């Protein structure tokens, strides 16, 4: 039996979150719901479609009837944003999962991008190579646009940047790296990292003279 | 719609569950109805039930919630339904079950673990379905299960990985009858934790496959084995080889059309105690056929040997000393066979034999000589059954070898002879002798002289000659307690016939011609043969054509409890004829020609009666004939069956047909 | 408690044999009321079932139709573990592998392994380049100061970063690695510490890279 | 004192049919019951003994069943020579008793009679007594209402009717009714008529002759 | 063959002694019991009793108890049934049969041909044959019927033939009816199409064995009387 | 303990009739039948017949069918047998017997009654002392019973005290028709004058009872 | 009437021997037999019944065998107290016939000479006019003994009568009484009275005598 889950389901903070699992006569089987946060191992939140494992909050309740198995979270908090999978063993296939549902907690308060700019190390200069490290943390939403400036003239040649990913506090983070030569690092008077977030810009700056 | 605290709503054509049933019921029976579903709600009211029987319905599926509504449910019967699909929820919440019946549900396959939460289940029945496998789960459950029934299915093979789920289970019975099995996987029986009884009845096996089965039963805990109707044509010393490593006690090989039983066939069964071989086609029972069965206690050989071919002269042969190995054999059932006769050393060896049934065991055992039962010389036989054997003559000193014999049944034969008394010589422990249904018996004075310890004597329909002898043939029978002389149509009896039988309690004399002896016009006077019978309890005098009763015939019958004078031509009874019957409890006078019932006769009789039977009588409905009788009827505590329906008056014609 | 410790090679070349091992503690491999197995999650949030093993009389195992005749899950009562073997691996067999404990009766997983990452690339596994990270001139009245470490040009992922060999915990943030245009990975891991203990407390970073067998400890020196 | 009652008392059956005769006992007689066949005028014949056993020489179409108080004789395929009177007997008591018997008769459709009335011959009148003879030829069923009429007046008491068994061909009966009257009473009257009321006639046929005119 | 042969029919007066015989042949006579059965004309079979030829042991049915005497001679192998005083109600057919003990019950395999004992107050008398012919002009249908009336005879039987035995089918010899006087009356007819007047000769031949009387009679109707 | 008791002997006149009694004790008289047996001295026995104490049924021997007549008194529990038409061929001993649990046995017998058909009139016996004229170790005393009729006579010694060493001779019949008997006893000499010796002679038909002490010792 | 032919009629056996008495039946009486032992002057005691069964109390030395119509009473190792008369009987059919009987006598008890005594008539008998002298033979063996009276050396004839008791149970010794009866005149006719005993137990014919008026 092919288990079909909705791709993404979003809900306001403090509201009821409901995830469906559709299958042919799935009401005949004991469904199981796993919760998984990116970078971590999936943890069981629902077994036998209605029972909560020891250590699982009572906010999580489940039902199974007809063609639908529904997971329900009342009092949705910030810590509940993750992936959710429904599962059932059935035939000798012994475990069937679903497409996976992405629970989205709605707009939490906007945060200011904590930007930290690290200059190339001493040993790195001793190894004839340079790399400026722009590190951004604690910001919402995750959509940011980073640009690298040399003094006042931007330089985009040799620029790497990550895709924004969620942290443990449901705020986003991203990294940026600028590969340069020691000569060009000792050339320009000042190096600046500019981060664009929601229109507002947060900038950092370091100089060769030190 | 009835209630004994157990509600029985069987055969009521209910399309929906009754909602008016009391809350005191613990058992509900809804067999043979038209229930489509069994909603949990409709049972919320009945939360004290312990047994539910909804067999013979049209139930398609079950609601899991229902199992929650009956927390005290022990027995669940869902036999004969449309329940073809089972799930993991269906029986999930019924953890308090002990019995589960699921027969005739057309179940083609059991999926995952519908029985994983039935850890209190004892008997699981899945008979008459389309199961092609014995697998019922993907894990080990049903630890407390004792009886598993997968009979009458399409199971063709027993595999290890399908049966090991009962590794922590202790099975006393594995019913796999009526299954066309053709292969036993290696280690499929050892996969079971405890197997005590296996049932492969009606299973087409054969000698080779049976040998394989016994091989796979080796080193197991098997105790009972059933291979009835398994079409086991022949047996060899290799067939039951594996059973050497078993403590098997009961074996059933009946109805196998067993033709030839090879030598040392069952030598590998030194622990066997009960052997069932009834209904077979054994042509020749060899010597070592029953070699090493010294612990066998019960042996059933009813119709085990081939019938007479008449034309081909194919009579079943039994070698001498064929039973000498069954030293502990106690009960022998050889009835209904076509054995030529009892050889000189047929039963030689059975030193513990206590019961021997030879009813119709022989083609024609027409003459019993003193050498016939010589093979039972050293046997402690207590009960011997020789009925239906076409015996025509019992020679002198024929039962000399059976000193410990107690019960001898010689009825149902052609026995026509004079009882010289020498027939019973040697019988010093004799208790009862059956002679009923025979040709003729010419009695003498010394017929039963050699057996004064006889207590029951049955001479029902045997034609007694010289029963009118002056010294009674029954005279030496002092301890005789029961005497049957019915259906012999005896026309003459002397008063001294029952003299000397003071301990006689039960006397059957129905269906004879004794009327002439109780008429006053009888030359010499009426015959009072019931004098002195102080310990007489039950008397039967029906069907004798009695029309007169002398006043002092029952004068000495003080302990007489039951009296049957039915089916006679009685009408006028003398006064005070039952005056001495103080222990009378049952009086029978049905199918007579009685018209009047007065106090001067039936007075002392109706005193302490507990049973009165005067059904078919042409009662005279006048005051002087029925007043006292009706007056007694209306106030009596005596149980009078069919009083309103079969008690009609004839005269006068005004009351003709009136109760 | 029931702990599951996974292990195995970080890189497996194409057409070779993927090997993994799940060790169990606080529970026995050969016991009832407990099945075991393997489950992989492909990059892209696709949760996929691989196989199960369980003991009733003998050891019975069941695999997916996807893995066909490539997977092999064999338990070992000796060392109280159970292994995983995937033969003839294609680049799409690269996933995050988790060993799972199935609880009876209904196979819900109360216990997962921490997970291990295997990669099919036929690459050469380049060693990491660890460099210290600190503000070149830190002289402030603020009570906070951030310092970290930079891991440059390594393959393949992942790489565990520690501080004071596991002593320093709070304040540590390890940034998600980046896939450079060169195809190599780059990662930075920082920590915020009080400015009053900049010169009175030492801060060293540990860098462990599994497939390259590289454990390098580097100290971040505070510029006074 | 065992009373054997068979049923039915008489039955009509076509050749080839499967026939069943029931036999009841007043009280249980076990398996000791015997079926005997009796041809009209001939000595009886033992068909079955021990209720279910087949006597040597008896046709295989004959079977016997039942126990206790109920027994049944069954003929698989009836034969033309299987039409007789069947009796049952009990042997549980030495005072043997038979049933009243079951008469087996040939089943056919209605057949109208051929009526012929015969006047007293002169040789008979010479003696001083007369006997007029009404003849009914080949009819069915046996039940016939024969009424004499001397000078159109109903007679009674002086008529004697005799009926033969079923014919070897058409299986029909024939009735002979004799009316006896003295020669004086014969010459006292004129009109002598024979009336026959049957089920094979919608209206009764009357065959008459006048005294002296014949 | 196992054969039982009884004596011829008997005709006696009420109060006279009688003794009928039953002789067995082909088998050992003293091996099997011999039973007697009485059947009155029209009624069913009745059980009288049985005897053992060896010791002459007799057992009677309660009704026939003392109403008859069953004897037997081992030499001639012959069982006799005798009455000291015949009555009117004893007018019946008497069979004797051999008792065979099979199936654990007594059954009668071989029977005697039966001895008819007719007891009434009358002597032997020859029959009276009168021709039966319809009126002259009254016959013109399809087939006609000629007959013979045998009246006033005693005792039975009377054998009726037609044309010295030549005329077979088409005839009807009716059962004799007992008149109030005590004499039997028999009717015997035959049907022929149009050969009634003067075509063929139809002469009935009646033979009465007891009274030694044999009478032939032509059937014809005289126009003048 | 079951006993049937009959009188000693009876003398009778030829042609008359005599009633013999048989009293039953130790059991219920009506239980078992009573049988009779005739036995001539030195000859064999003959079974007369058996009789039922209850109804009085009698089975006779075909020879004794006209000679013996059996009767039974139920109240006094006694079986009687009357013998009529007496000749000298009926002069014999008559026992009455009974059966046991095994009816083919005669375990219990009466001491029998000696019937003598001879008339001759009863005469009493004459008792004389017998002692030697004399010296040795063993002396012998005796009593002589001479001239009596009919048999028998009973001779005891010292009221049953003297038993051992006593020989009482059988009776012989003289030509005078009277029987003659003698009895002796041998005793040690040392007890000659120390012990009393008196013989007790008892004759039933003549009703004579004499005590004769032997002197000369 | 079924007869019983018993053989023999006389037997002589020593102590410890085995004896057998035979009975023949004129017809079949089956095993219904009865053997009785009778001592002279008493009631017959039931030894054997049904030919082979011993009565209660009867010594184990008594036994019985059946063969055809022949029924045999067998005594193994005879004891000195097992001697007397023996009769047989059938109980099958009325009337009951007995056997002729078999008289059993003891042999051995090696010859013991008779203790001869003689008793003279008393005066009270001499008052009766009839005198009688009694000669006694106390405890002897065998039976054959010849007593001859002598009155003054004159052999008497007919006036003497012999009376012999049955065998003693223990010492197996007989006793003979010879009575001499004579009228008072014939008694007082002579003087010397004597009795002579010829016996195998005696060396020479011992004669015991006495004179009239002496005592
Ligand atoms: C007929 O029935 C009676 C009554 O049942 C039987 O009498 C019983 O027989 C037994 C065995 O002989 C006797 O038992 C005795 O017990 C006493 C006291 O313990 C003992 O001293 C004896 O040795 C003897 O064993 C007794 O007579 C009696 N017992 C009873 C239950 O009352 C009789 O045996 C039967 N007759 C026949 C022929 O079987
Ligand atoms: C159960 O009860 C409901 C009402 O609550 C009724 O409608 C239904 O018919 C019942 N179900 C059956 C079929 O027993
Ligand atoms: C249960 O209900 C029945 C019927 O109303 C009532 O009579 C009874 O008292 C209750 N319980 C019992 C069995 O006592
Ligand atoms: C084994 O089978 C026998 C067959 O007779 C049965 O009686 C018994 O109950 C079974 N098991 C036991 C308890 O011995």
């Amino acid at each position: 039996s092919v288990l079909t889950q909705p791709p993404s389901v979003s809900v306001a903070p403090g509201q009821t979150a409901r995830i469906s699992c559709s299958g042919d006569n799935i009401g005949s089987y004991y469904v199981h719901w796993y919760q998984q946060k990116p970078g971590q191992a999936p943890v069981l939140v629902i077994y036998e479609d209605s029972e909560r494992p020891s250590g699982i909050p009572e906010r999580f309740s489940g039902s199974n009837s007809g063609n639908t198995a529904t997971l329900t979270i009342s009092g949705t908090q910030a810590e509940d944003e993750a992936d959710y999978y429904c599962s059932s063993y059935d035939d000798p296939n012994f475990q069937v999962f679903g497409g996976g549902t992405k629970l989205t907690v709605l707009g939490q308060p906007k945060a200011a991008p904590s930007v930290t700019l690290f200059p190339p190390s001493s040993e790195e200069l001793q190894a004839n190579k340079a790399t400026l490290v722009c590190l951004i943390s604690d910001f919402y939403p995750g959509a940011v646009t980073v640009a690298w400036k040399a003094d006042s003239s931007p330089v985009k040649a040799g620029v790497e940047t990550t895709t924004p990913s969620k942290q443990s506090n449901n705020k986003y983070a991203a990294s940026s790296y600028l590969s340069l030569t020691p000569e060009q690092w000792k050339s320009h008077r000042s190096y600046s990292c500019q981060v664009t977030h929601e229109g507002s810009t947060v900038e950092k700056t370091v100089a060769p003279t030190e | 719609t009835v209630s004994h605290e157990v509600a029985d709503c069987s055969h009521l054509k209910l399309t929906q569950v009754p909602d008016d049933l009391p809350t005191n019921i613990t058992v509900l029976n809804l067999t043979h109805n038209q229930l489509r579903r069994l909603p949990a709600a409709n049972f919320t009211r009945y939360s004290q039930l312990t047994s539910l029987d909804v067999g013979f319905n049209t139930i398609s599926k079950l609601e899991p919630e229902l199992c929650q509504k009956l927390p005290m449910l022990k027995v669940l019967n869902l036999q004969h339904n449309e329940l073809s699909q089972l799930s993991d929820k269906t029986f999930a919440f019924c953890t308090n079950l002990t019995e589960l019946h699921l027969m005739s549900n057309s179940i083609q396959k059991i999926k995952n673990n519908p029985f994983v939460k039935q850890k209190n289940l004892i008997t699981l029945d899945l008979s008459h379905n389309g199961l092609s496998s014995t697998k019922l789960g993907t894990q080990v459950q049903l630890e407390n299960l004792q009886e598993l029934l997968l009979s009458n299915n399409k199971i063709q093979a027993l595999k290890s990985e399908e049966l090991d789920i009962f590794a922590n289970s202790s099975l006393k019975k594995l019913e796999l009858s009526s299954n066309q099995i053709k292969e036993f996987s290696p280690g499929c029986f050892h996969a079971i934790g405890r197997l005590f009884g296996l049932f492969l009845n009606n299973v087409q096996l054969g000698p080779s496959l049976t040998e394989k089965l016994c091989l796979e039963l080796a080193n197991t805990s098997i105790r009972n084995l059933s291979l009835s109707n398994s079409q086991l044509s022949t047996t060899s010393n290799t067939t039951f080889l594996g059973l050497k490593w078993t403590n098997l006690t009961m074996l059933d090989l009946s109805y196998n059309n067993l033709n030839v039983v090879g030598n040392d066939s069952f030598a590998w069964l030194p622990q066997l105690e009960y052997f069932f071989l009834e209904y077979n086609n054994i042509q020749h029972l060899f010597s070592h056929s029953l070699h090493g069965l010294f612990n066998v206690r019960y042996l059933n050989l009813k119709r085990s040997f081939t019938k007479q071919s008449i034309s081909l002269a194919s009579l079943p042969k039994i070698d001498d000393f064929s039973f000498q190995w069954l030293k502990c054999l106690e009960h022998l059932n050889m009835e209904d066979n076509d054995i030529p006769g009892i050889k000189s050393n047929m039963f030689t060896g059975l030193i513990n034999l206590k019961y021997l049934s030879l009813s119709n065991s022989f083609t024609s055992l027409r003459t019993l000589t003193n050498e016939t039962f010589v093979s039972l010389a050293h046997s402690p036989l207590h009960i011997l059954n020789l009925t239906k054997n076409k015996i025509s003559k019992i020679e002198s000193d024929a039962f000399s070898w059976l000193g410990h014999l107690e019960v001898l049944d010689l009825g149902l034969n052609e026995i026509g002879q004079e009882l010289t008394g020498q027939e019973w010589r040697g019988l010093e422990n004799i208790f009862e002798i059956y002679l009923s249904y025979n040709k003729y018996l010419q009695l003498t004075r010394n017929s039963f002289a050699l057996v004064p310890s006889l207590q029951r004597l049955m001479l029902r329909r045997v034609a007694l000659k010289n029963v009118d002898s002056s010294p009674s043939p029954f005279q030496p029978l002092r301890n005789l307690t029961i005497l049957d002389l019915s259906n012999n149509n005896i026309a003459n009896i002397n008063d001294d016939m029952l003299e000397g039988l003071e301990k006689l309690e039960i006397l059957d004399l129905q269906h004879n011609n004794l009327a002439r002896l109780w008429k006053h016009a009888n030359p010499g006077g009426p015959i009072y043969f019931l004098k002195g019978l102080s310990h007489l309890h039950i008397l039967n005098l029906e069907s004798n054509g009695f029309d007169e009763i002398p006043v002092e015939v029952f004068k000495d019958l003080f302990e007489l409890k039951i009296i049957d004078l039915g089916l006679n031509n009685l009408n006028t009874l003398p006064a005070s004829v039952f005056n001495n019957q103080v222990s009378l409890k049952s009086l029978n006078l049905q199918k007579n020609l009685i018209t009047s019932v007065e106090k001067k006769v039936f007075g002392p009789a109706f005193r302490n009666l507990t049973e009165l039977d005067m059904r078919f009588n042409p009662f005279d409905c006048t005051c002087e004939s029925i007043a006292w009788f009706v007056n007694w009827i209306n106030e009596t505590h005596t149980n009078i069956p069919e009083l309103s329906s079969h008690y009609l008056c004839n005269t006068p014609p005004h009351y003709h047909g009136f109760p | 408690q029931v702990q599951l410790q996974q292990s195995g090679p970080g890189l497996v070349k194409p057409s070779q044999t993927l090997s993994l091992t799940c060790a169990i503690s606080g529970d026995s491999v050969s016991s009832n009321s407990a099945a075991w197995g393997w489950i992989r999650q492909s990059p892209g949030r696709g949760l996929e079932w691989l196989g199960i093993i369980q003991k009733r009389s003998k050891w019975y195992n069941n695999y997916a139709v996807s893995v066909k005749s490539r997977i092999t899950i064999n338990p070992d009562t000796s060392k109280n573990q159970f292994s995983l073997q995937l033969n003839s691996v294609t680049p799409e067999d690269t996933a995050v592998y988790y060993c799972a404990r199935y609880s009876y009766p209904f196979y819900s997983i109360d216990y997962w392994g921490q997970g291990t990452l295997v990669t099919v690339s036929s690459a050469s596994t380049k060693g990491p380049s660890v460099f210290p990270l600190a503000p070149c001139s830190r002289s402030t009245s603020e009570s906070t100061a951030a310092l970290g470490c930079l891991v440059k040009d390594y393959f393949p992922e992942p790489v565990t970063v520690s501080w004071n060999s596991g002593a320093l915990t709070s304040g540590v943030h390890t940034f998600p690695a980046v896939l450079q245009s060169s195809g190599l990975y780059s990662l930075s891991s920082v920590v915020t510490v009080p400015s009053s203990s900049l010169g009175t407390k030492t801060y060293t970073c540990n860098v462990d890279h599994k497939p390259s067998n590289t454990k390098v400890d580097k100290r971040v020196h505070h510029h006074h | 004192d065992i009373q054997m009652t068979q049923s039915p008392s008489s039955l009509s059956a076509s050749v080839g049919d499967r026939v069943t005769i029931t036999c009841r006992a007043s009280q249980s007689i076990g398996l000791y019951l015997a079926w005997y066949q009796q041809k009209p005028g001939k000595a009886p014949k033992l068909l079955i003994y021990a209720a279910s056993s087949l006597q040597s020489g008896v046709p295989s179409r004959f079977s016997g069943s039942g126990s206790g108080t109920d027994f049944t004789l069954t003929i698989s395929s009836l034969q033309p020579e299987d039409f007789a009177t069947y009796y049952c007997q009990q042997g549980n008591t030495l005072s043997y008793t038979f049933g009243q018997g079951t008469k087996v008769e040939i089943k056919r459709t209605v057949a109208a009679p051929s009526v012929f009335i015969f006047p007293p011959s002169d040789e008979q009148l010479k003696s001083g007594t007369a006997s007029v003879v009404c003849l009914l030829n080949n009819f069915y069923p046996r039940e016939a209402k024969v009424q004499w009429k001397v000078d159109n007046a109903l007679q009674s008491g002086n008529s004697q009717e005799s009926v033969t068994e079923q014919d070897s061909k058409d299986s029909t009966y024939s009735l002979s009714s004799t009316l006896t009257l003295s020669k004086a009473d014969y010459e006292k009257h004129k009109v002598y008529a024979c009336e026959v009321t049957h089920q094979g006639l919608s209206s009764p046929v009357t065959k008459s002759f006048n005294r002296g005119e014949c």
